[PDB]
Order: C-alpha cells, then structure tokens, then sequence
RNA sequence: GAUUCACGCAGUGUUAACGUGCAAAUUACUUGUCAUAUUUGAGUAUAGGGGCGAAAGACUCAUCGAACUAUCUAGUAGCUGG
RNA sequence: UGAAACUGUCCUUAGUGCAGAUCUUGGUGGUAGUAGCAAAUACUAAGAAGAGGAAAAAAACAUCUUAGAACUGAAGAGGAGAAAGGUUCCUAAACAACAUUACUUGGAUUAGGGUGAAUCGAUCCUAAAUUACAGAUGGAAAUCCUUAAGAAAAGGAUUGAAAGGGAAUAAGAUUAAUAGUUCUUAAUCAAGAGAAUGGUAACAUAUCAUGAACUUUAAAAUGGAGUGUGAAAAUCUACGGAAGAGUUCUCUUUUCUUCUUAACAAAAGUAAAUUCCACUGAAAUGAAUCAAUCAGAGAAGUGGAAUUUAUUGGCUUUGUAAGAAAUUCAAUGAAUUGUGGUAUUUUUGCAGUCUUCAUAAAAAUUAAAGGGAAUCUUUUGCUCGUACUAAUAACCGCAACAGGUCUCCAAGAAGCAAAAUCUUUAGUUAAAUAGAAUAACGCAGGUAAGGGAAGUCGGCAACAUAGCUCUGUAAGUUAGCAAGAAAGAGUAGCUCUGGUGAUUAUCGAAUCAGAACUUUAAAGGUUAGGGGAAUCCGACUGUUUAAUAAAAACAUAGCAUUCUGAUAAAUCUAAAAGGUUCAUUACAGAAUGUGAUUUCUGCCCAGUGCUCUG
RNA sequence: GGGAACGGGCUUGAUUGGAACGGCGGGGAAAGAAGACCCUGUUGAGCUUGACUCUAAUUUAUCAUGUGAAAUUUUCACUCAUUUCGUUAAAUGUUAAAAAAACAUUAAGGUUGAAACAGGCGAUUGAAAGAGAUAGACGGGGAGUUUGGCUGG
RNA sequence: AAUAAAAUAUUACUUUGGAUAGUUUAGUUUCCUGGGCGAUGAAGAACGCAAUGAAUUGCGAUAAGUGAUAGGAACAAUAAAAUGUGAAUAUCCAAAAUUUGAAUGCUUGAAAGUAUACUAAGGUAUAUAUGAUAUUCAAUAUCCA
C-alpha cells in the first residue's frame, strides 16, 4: 500500500507562496522559504546552483530603476 | 476552498483572467504568428500548483 | 448596483453616492468580485425613488 | 552502527517530560526573617493529586508577612495532613507532623522529609511516597547535623537547612503487582517515553553492542568501565558485584 | 421523517456545536444553535454550589438585574450561609479568648 | 486489558481472479478482528553515520544494509561493446 | 522536377567518408483490422427536436416529455460541510477535437451572468510548540537564551486553532445561480448621546436602593463506564372529525395523504430530581433505591426556600400569529387546522454507583465579596471569506482509475440486533459499445446414482453443524474455568384458557405457560458454532517485515542484576550564565538479562572482563 | 551425416497446391532481465574484532602568580577572583532598646510612630574544582584501509 | 497439372515523412571603451493600466503614457477623434512614481490589520547599531562646604 492507496490523504499543503520571490516554496512549520531564503537578510545563491543563479538574479525582471541610471 | 485569504483570491481571480485566448482582431494583423494561447489550462487538465 | 475601487469601505463608499448624485443613502452591501473590482449595493431612502435617478444616471 | 536509544535519549524530542497536567514545583516558601527569627502559619487549603508522581500536594496558604495579601505555596503531603489543618514553619515551629523547621532544632531520632541540601534551595532530599530521612546527631561546633538519606547513606548538611516532620503519603504505592502491560502503560502517562524496552540481544549489530548473531546472546562481558564512551555503555558500569546474593 | 442540514459552516459535533431539532410551519424542521451548560457559583471554603444564583454563563450576569447575581448577606455570592456563621463564630469566640488569655490573665 | 454480532478494519486460506491488470499490490468468497496497549482529523516536535522503530535492517513522499537533489565529475576501469 | 546561385585546376586548412556501439534524435512497418471496448441486476413503448433508423430485419438508434418496469434502500448511488480543487456554478449559441461505438448530452468549445452579514466565521485569547532587541557562544555562517544575564519588556516580548474558549437573528418569500447575508415582518448585542426595604431562616424585591485604591472567590474550565429517570422530536397507536385520492363485480362504515409554527418575551394552569430552612426529637431503630445510601455535628413527618430541566421559567398555554404556511374548492376569492397513551428509538439533561501507581488544559473576559476613597428616545457598528464538487466523474493516485480521504441529519416490515432481505421520501436507469448464434477451453454460481478421503505432501476446495426452549454435561484445573463440552428432546397453522398492572367496573404492556383441532409434522427464504483424543511452541490481551514470511518472532506483567545523594548518573552539542530524563530526588533516575503461575536454579574465580577498603 | 560434440539454411535422401479460419501448447535451445549460484578484478559497501594506522568522549601528571602561617612539602586558616544556588536582591552583621478552614491594606510641615551604623543583597564553594596547552593510558563509540600467488573450478 | 486472388520485382504519378539544396533580424570566440546601484529606498517579486488583449512589450492611480527640448506628416486589424496653431519618433532632462522587498513603528501564512505624534479623511515620522552637538538625568565613583 506504498503505492497508489496511501496517496489518497495528501490534502494538506507543505509550501505555500513566498513574499520576496513569488514561488511556492514557503515552508509553513519551519517559517522560511526553500528558494529565496526569506527572512534571512540576503538572498540564497550557491555556487553549486549555477542554473539557479540564471534564473532570479539581476536583469531577470524590469530593473525599472537601475536602467536609467547605467544608460545615465 | 470556501475559506481563503484576500491576496489568495486575487492570485486566483487573475488565473481565471489569463486563461482566454487570443482576440480575433488581434489574428488578423500584419505578419501575425500568435494564433493560439499555449499558456492555456484547464482545471480538469492542469493543475496550476497554488 | 455600482463597481468601485476594492480600497474603498462602506462608509466612504455611502458618502461618495451621496455627494455624486445627491441622494439619500440607508444601506450598503459590497462583494469583491473574482477580477478584484468591489461591487456595491447601495439602497436609497424610501422616499428618493430609485428608478428616477437611474434614467438621470444614464441605465434608461 | 546506529545511534542506541540510550544516545537518543539526551536529545530531547520525543522523550520530553509530559508535564502538562502538572500542579507545580512542590517546594517550601522562600527563606526570609519571618521563617528565620519567628513563624509563620500555614492552611491546608486542599489535598490534590499531581500527575506523575505518587505522593500528593497540599495547597497551603500564608499570609503576606510584609504585603496585603495571601502568599499561595505547594508542599508535598506529610502522612497525616488533612483539609483545614494549620501548619507552621520557622525557627521557633513546634515538632508536631507536617510542620517546617530548620533541621538544627529537631532531636535525635526525629524523622523529616523533603530536606534542604543546601540552605534555601526549597526541598531536594526524601520526597518520593512513604521516604524520609532520619536525624542521627548534630555539632554545635560548626553548625552541622548528621541525617540518614532513604537510600542508607549518610549525609552532613549545615543545621539551618529546612525539613518538614514526618513521612511522606502514598506510602506502599510500589507493593501492589502491576498484572497488565496496559496498567505499565498508564503509568507513564505524566512521565516519559520510556515503557516498552526492547532487549539489546533481541535486536540487530548496527543497533546495539549486544545485537547478536544465529543465537540471542550477547557474546562479551556485560560489566563495563566507567570510562566507556557512550554507545557502548550498555549493561552494568563499574559493577564490583553480580549474580544473586545470598 | 425529515431529515435537516447543518446551517453554519462547522462540520463537526464539538461542545460548541450543538444543535437542536424543531419544527416549523408546513412540516419542515429546523436548526437551532443551543447553548453549553455552565456551572454555579461555589462556596469559597467547603466549594458547595450557592443558592440564589444562576448558572449562566460568564457575560450573561452583566444582563442579569443587580439583584440577581447576589444574595443580600455579608460575604453574599461567596460564600454559603454556613461558610458565613462559622466565620462569625470564629471572629467573635476567637477575639473574646484572646481577652482572658492576655490583657490581665 | 471477559465471550461474541454489527458499522468499520485487517489480510489467514483459496497459494481463486487479474497478472501488456480496475490497480506500479487491486478484486471475490473464506478467515481474524471490531473501545481503554481502541480507531481517527488538524496542529505541532524529531533529519541523513541523522531521526524513528512492541525490533522486520523495518519506516523516513512508489527512493533505504544509509533518502532526495546539485557540484567536485567527462570520477577510475589491466574489463565489455563500437 | 526545381527556380538563384555554382563549378574545374594547384596549394593550405579540418568539427572530412559509417551497417553495427541495448549507439543519439526523428519518422515508419509486420504484428493487425488482430487482443480487446465482458465488475457496479435493466430496460421497453408513444411523441418532440435533429442531416442523423435507415431496411430484401441493416434484429442495435444518443437527448427531452409521458407511461410501464426497475435499482441505491435510508451507517443510501439522499440532503449538507472541513481539507483539496479554482470558475469546474447558471444561461444561451454551437459539436472541429475529447469522455476505447455515437452523441442534438457534458464536469468538453465560445460568450455573457453569478458569490451582498453589526448577529455565520477569520479578525480576539491562549495550548503543544515558535521567533525578535540587548546578553552569552563561535574562525565563520550562525547557534543559545524567552525572562534568566538588561537603566529593556503595573509586570513580562512575537506567532501559534475557519474542530479548543468567544457579546448579540429568527420565520416566511424571493433568483436562470446568493442567502442564519437580499425583501417583509419581528428581535437582540456593544459603544455611546440626552447612600433602601421584606422574610425567624433558607432567601426575595420591571435599574433601582452610590461605592475608589487594594485583596480574595467563582465562572469560562474539564475523563470514562454502566444503571434509573424527567422532557422534546420521530415512529406506532386510541377517540373525534374535515378535505382529497385509490379499489369496487367479489367483498371492504374500507386503504392512503394533510390537519404546522421560529427567534425573542409573558406567566392562566402545572411537573421530576437534588440541596438547604423552620418546628419536633428517632431505639420496639427507622427511612429509602433497579442498586444503593442516610441519621443526636440530627432521620422520617409537616410547612417552606433555591437551582437544574435545548430562550425569558421545564411542559401545556400566550404575544409573535394566521395576515404566514399546508390541504382543498371556484373563477383573485373562500373552507377547516380537538384531545390523549402504564409503547419503541434518538437527542438532551439530571441523580447517585463504579474505575484509575491514568485524576482527565490555559488565557482573553465577566461577576461578586471584604474595604471605606470621594461627595424611555436616538446615532454608529469598519476590513476580509461567502458561487460549486466534496466524490463509482469536480480531491490524491498520468484518466470520467472497482484504490484512498475527516464529519452532520437518518422512515416502514422483520428480528435480540444500526445484521441479511424487501419497500417509502430523495436520487438514478447512465455510469470503458451493441446485435446474432448458443461449438470446444475458460471465469463465477450449482446439482448427482453406489461407495465415502481409496485422491493428495497435506480433507487444499467443497460438503456438513448452525436460532431459541428444556434436560444433561467428562477428564483435567492456577479452583476462576474446561462449557455453547459431549449428548437427547421440542418448535407450524387455527380456535381458546390462565399468569404478570393502574384508577375507583373501565383502561393498558407485550411477554410467559397451558389445551383441543388440522396439516405438506414446522429455526433454517435470509441470518446462523462441525465435534472429539492427544503431542510441540508461546503463558495470556497485544505488535510485526507498506508490496512473497503474522509466526514458535517482538512486547508484556513477574523475577533479577548494576550504578547514582542530585554541583550526581545517563547523555545531546563545535562551543555555550547551553540541552533532555528533571514541574524530578532512592517506593527515584539511568543501564541490562530472563520472560505469567508452581517447582528448582547444581559445581567452577584457572583464562578474559569488572571491582578493591590492598 | 558432419559441424563449436542437440541445424530452418550445409551434404545425401524423404517429400511439397496458393491463400487461410477455430483450437492447441512439441519446437522456434520463444519473450521478459549486460546470471542473482560459481570464479576472476590488485572493483566496492554493510557488519565484527587486541587485523594495521588513527580519533571524539573518559582519565592521569606539569604549567598557567589570591593572601596569612607551619612544617619538609602537604598541611592548614581566611576571601578576593571562582563554582553552585535564592528571592519582590524584603530586616545579613554589630550595638542600642499545635483548641477554631474568619478578618488583617489606603494610620490616628516632615521627623518620630516603624532605632542606628557597616563601604558584603543572601547564602555555598574556594585557591582547590572547571575550561586551555603539553605528555602517558584507555578508547570498534567512530574514521580510513588490507586480508599474496600457483591450482585438472 | 493448373490459376495469378495473395506474394515478389522494376518504372511513372499521388500519398505519409521532412532529409537534401538555397538562406539568416540567432549564437560562439577574441579585442577596445567603461565597469556609471541602494535609507534621496536598490536588485527581485506581486498587482494594475490599451477603444476593442490572453501572452509579450511599455508604463504606475498623470497608466502601451504627461511636460520640455529636438523632429518634421504620419498610423493601420477595424473603427473614431486629434493634427504644419505641429502627427509619428528620440532623450544621461522635468513631473509623477500602486503593494512589497535591506524593508526600517508593530504584526504578517495565502494576514484581513494597527498604536502614537505632527500636518474626519489623506500625507509625513517613529527598527537595530552608530559619530558629533545640545539637553534631561543616574551613581557618595573621586574630592569637597
């Protein structure tokens, strides 16, 4: 019954949505988020996730004061 | 479920506004490509995971 | 029946109809809708007829 | 190998006491002039039974000797103490049973309960049911008296240390034959997880040092050092003794 | 037979769940919400239950009248009329030993 | 922590069905059991030479005599195939 | 064929020549119109719409209405919620794809519509637990501490429950869909605005009838079992009718349906149980229960007080309120809406009894007391959830998967029974396609002459006993059991008779016993123990290898051994005014072996361990 | 028959009409799976142990300067770091002066009423213990690794 | 012995598939110039805004865009309106810049929220550590009348 029956009671939600960066990866019993590292001060990256890195880092999303400035 | 959290339910209203497709006017413009949405779902189809 | 911003309560909401339309206002009822627009049902005074300020609103 | 149960057990996660229900800490009130140059009268409000352990507690009740209002202790039950009753502790108390006085008043021969190690430390020694300790002499030359700990070892402490006269209730609680592994299990319902012990031999090598072979045995001397780390210290530490005795 | 529903959103028989069973015009029955049983107040010394108090719950004493939520007695609503003699006996009897045991024995 | 039946549960036998299945462990009858060492929901605690185990090396997301995932890593091969 | 680039020679350069690597990626065959589209009892007739039942029976035809026949059988295939899903809800148009045939159907395509709260919840409080400033620790990341270390917080910070606690809303109607939320009517709550009498006493008076600091008490707030009983509802039934329907060539003064009432308040009439008060003082001891249990620190008796009994005050009754609603009749308008029961079940309380080496939460918040400091009308009630499924099609399993997933309401027959079986209200007739033929071999359910385990590793499988009543019951035994031992007899239908009560002859309860007569000689439609004599293991109830082992294995109580005076023992951590047993204290904590009871545990200290006061 | 010693194909013969339906279980050394038994490899992993080499925990000695004595270096006496505790840091020190389950508080200019002062909040331990460094012992609790060859297997 | 239904063989044409050939608004590498973020709130995330938009793009309650400076007649899928009295378009400029986020008054799960002060609503400020100055204090800590 390790298979197909014990599935039927997964009806309670381990990760919930995250405030900083969006995923559903807010763990509800240990109050931190498995991605971004949430509230924890800097952002979790290691350098073993290199493909994590080109994921969520800078010029990801709209930078929308940023470009201004470099083009300044 | 019945119950939910007032950002949950907006997360979700915008869900159901994302799932239509492509305006007929929209088609019949110069050099168009986008025909079809193909980031559409279904409730019975996909789950979308929030 | 009228559609407002969500950021908006009953009491703002009830004193917003009257100062737009000059009527009396006795009772309100919102609903936030799927889309995120706040729908609100606002009862008018017994003796301010509803279907008047319709036509002069435009639905007539 | 694994980690044995007994490693397992300093961690704390499911052998956590379960003191929930608990009444309290039984201790006497705190020392000060009143329970040191005078007395101070005690009413045994109530008689109650705290989970996880066999004797009772009193509720007793002092006055405030230096506020207005009442000052709301919890003391384990001498045999004998009942609902109503006036207790007095200090100094110059009377030696009547259920009474607290510092142990350098009381005769030889005298017999008190939760004895003060250390003066002002509220209580460590003989307070399980039906314990006590016995007053063997004293010396006025530096103020320190001789008691008998339940165990049969002898004790010196300093004579201001408190005691309360008499014996401690539900003495006889152990002679009555637990006949059901459901009686074992209730028994530890305010204590910890501890009930249903599953022998070392019975288990397997990566368990424990005893898990055995193609016959249940342990195969190695059971008595061990004192210094053995902890994993392998399992049966008897620094035994000078075994088999039965006659 | 007719069978009914519950009305609010608690699915679940708990103590603050119960529910009664009445009937209405047509031969329809509803759910009423029906209230927990409290306890009354008891005597601060021998924690007998007193006489002339209700057993309601906390906050529906603020609804009582004034006069319904104490007996008119020293220590009223604390206290049985026997917690109360024994406590005059004691003062008095105690007080008048006192004067022959000192003061000029 | 008596004997049984029932709502449920388990999984003794048929070593029945099925075995490119209803199903990556299910079905039918039979059997055992069916409230105090009971059954069960939610919350909460315990994490990889760690935990948890009425102890089978069992269980720890179909993964366990050491989980999953990424990096060292295109690990090394006197061996096999081209 | 194709329609804009390309070729020869010499040098130079190389990601330069493929049949294989279970090679990689893509495409495609035989298999093959083959295996299949066979669990969940079942559909038929007439009509409508539609291109879509034609025809030499092409024997079958999706959807909707009516009729017939059926199934789930009320612990449901019914009516509603929690988690999860997320628009799947409703309507209209439309059927290319999808639901192993088809579809006019759809949980599928397109487009609109839909979720209304002062009273329901979240918000508030704390539980197990969780996280901050300062401090402590660490090379570091970071760890510890949660009131102890602090010039921090009258006293201890943050979070933690849509099943724990909590101020206050009900009936009817209404929508294609929301409704304790809208409408009508009727209420409630919070926040406001405008130094008293009576009674012997228990105690009592539409606000009344002052009551600060401070302190205390109580409530919120507390296990389970089993027995008795009050009350309501449901079912059943008695009397009395009103209205409608069914049967009626054979009878039936007959069978069936309706005859109702909310929150909040009032107080004509009137209950059960418990606890107290006054008078008096019990023995010739009384009183009382199903059981008990109680009495000179005072019984029974009489007279009182109080509380509980699903809102005021439990039931009837009353305002609400008949104007509603239900059942009829007429073409909006008219008719009625008594009283009971020594029956059963459920729910809800109450009363004492039993049980624990188990004693079965806290806070927000409220009231009262001790004390004596001081001198009716009207306004407002904010934020968020609210649609729908909740499952043999909306959830998790790749799916419209025979698997899995927490709850509430719950009719008749029959019976000990919430059992099997059949029906009522409600739901559905479709839920991976049919038609013809009726071969072998199969899967599921059966029967059998004579024999009766001769079959086989083995009575595997099947057969067989089976309810109730009476008689009767062995060895063995831990004296409790074995025991439903084993064994024998009875049981139907019809017509009668007697026993078991209440009120002063009438009224009611299903239960037991007995007697004639008849027959197909009677538990057996369904449900429903095969028995006996021994041997081995485990004492027993219990647990175990999810998915080949449920056991003689583990556990268990019992027995025993070892260490430890708590600044300890065991033991987690890199460290730590760090952490667990420990809210603890030898009748305790920690570490082990054996495995109930009875009986007995023999000899050996040389070796290896452990220990020593040497 | 021979062949890698059990051919559908080769050699010599027996014999053959093309397409197939329902069954069936002899063969296709039928399918499923880089044999799981055995051996080899200078390939591993779990577990055990006085296998080799180590290590956490435990333990022992020396060092790390509190004063004041006394002996022949432990042996003591104090507290002053230090250890372990307790409270609302709530009368410390020295002078002066068991009859009764009830109540107990906000006292009749500013000091008495309610005594003053100590340079110690109250105890406990104590120059020893603990942590550090170095050195010896113990240490399968744990880490790494190894366990020759030939051989009628 | 016999037939060519099936079976086999070649070519042409059609079909299934997308190789080959032609092609490139895409990449790879090297080199040159910089290496110009944030409490004056960054990077990132969420939500919202177009006459008809779902994504994407641009933007922020002044919304696929406003002012100013250059610029000179367009846009287009379909309508409208505005337009040389200035349409598209560009910008190191100006105004404006929702909820969050180091996130910083307090709380935050998918949480709806909320206290004080200043200037009913709206807007500012209030985290921790920290330098300088001012100011109010605490300690017989050292003296001292």
């Amino acid at each position: 019954t390790k298979g197909t029956s014990c599935r039927g009671t997964r009806h309670n939600k381990t990760h919930i949505l995250c405030k900083r960066c969006g995923k559903r990866s807010w763990h509800l019993q240990k109050q931190r988020c498995a991605s971004c590292g949430y509230p924890d001060a800097k952002m979790r990256q290691y350098a073993w996730g290199y493909k994590a890195l080109r994921r969520r880092t800078q010029g990801t999303g709209r930078m929308r004061h940023l470009k201004i400035a470099l083009k300044r | 479920t019945g119950h939910k959290g007032f950002s949950y339910k907006l997360k979700l209203g915008k869900k159901i506004h994302q799932n239509r497709g492509v305006p007929q006017w929209f088609r019949m413009k110069t050099g168009n490509t986008i025909n079809y949405n193909f980031k559409r779902r279904h409730w019975n189809r996909r789950k979308m995971g929030m | 029946v009228f559609l407002c911003e969500q950021k908006a309560n009953k009491t703002m909401i009830k004193k917003a109809v009257e100062k737009r339309y000059g009527v009396k206002v006795i009772k309100v009822n919102t609903l936030v809708r799927l889309d995120g627009l706040k729908k609100a049902f606002v009862r008018l005074a017994p003796d301010v007829e509803a279907m008047e300020v319709a036509t002069k609103i435009g639905l007539f | 190998g694994r980690r044995t149960l007994s490693q397992r057990k300093g961690r704390g996660s499911i052998f956590k006491s379960r003191s929930h229900h608990k009444l309290g800490v039984a201790q006497h009130r705190a020392i000060d002039f009143f329970e040191r140059h005078s007395t101070v009268r005690g009413l045994v409000k109530s008689i109650e039974h705290d989970p996880g352990r066999g004797a009772p507690l009193a509720r007793v009740v002092f006055r405030n000797p230096r506020q207005y209002g009442l000052d709301k202790e919890l003391f384990i039950c001498a045999e004998g103490l009942y609902s109503g009753q006036y207790i007095y502790c200090g100094s110059k108390a009377s030696l009547h049973i259920g009474n607290v006085l510092p142990i350098g008043q009381c005769p030889e021969g005298t017999v008190v309960c939760n004895v003060e190690s250390k003066p002002g430390d509220r209580g460590i020694i003989a307070r399980a049911s039906g314990n006590y300790a016995t007053v063997i002499s004293h010396n006025a030359d530096n103020e320190t008296t001789r008691i008998r700990l339940p165990s049969g070892a002898k004790k010196t402490l300093k004579s201001n240390c408190r005691a309360m006269v008499g014996i401690i209730a539900g003495g006889g609680r152990t002679e009555k034959p637990i006949l059901k592994a459901g009686v074992a299990y209730r028994m530890y319902k305010a204590k910890r997880t501890t009930w249903p012990r599953v022998r070392g031999v019975a288990m397997n090598p990566v368990d424990h040092p005893h898990g055995g072979g193609n016959h249940q045995h342990v195969g190695h001397p059971t008595t061990l050092k004192r210094s053995s780390p902890p994993g392998q210290k399992a049966g008897k530490v620094a035994a000078r003794r075994t088999g039965l005795i006659r | 037979a007719v069978r009914v529903t519950y009305v609010r959103k608690h699915s679940y028989n708990t103590k603050s769940n119960g529910i009664r069973i009445v009937k209405t015009a047509g031969g329809n029955m509803t759910v009423q919400h029906r209230q927990k049983i409290s306890n009354g107040v008891r005597c601060g010394d021998c924690g007998c239950v007193l006489a002339g108090i209700r057993h309601i719950r906390p906050h529906q004493y603020g609804w009582l009248g004034k006069s319904k939520r104490t007996v008119t007695r020293a220590y009223g609503g604390v206290k049985c009329h026997k917690c109360v003699q024994k406590k005059i006996l004691r003062a008095f009897l105690i007080n008048e030993h006192n004067l022959i045991k000192l003061a000029a024995a």
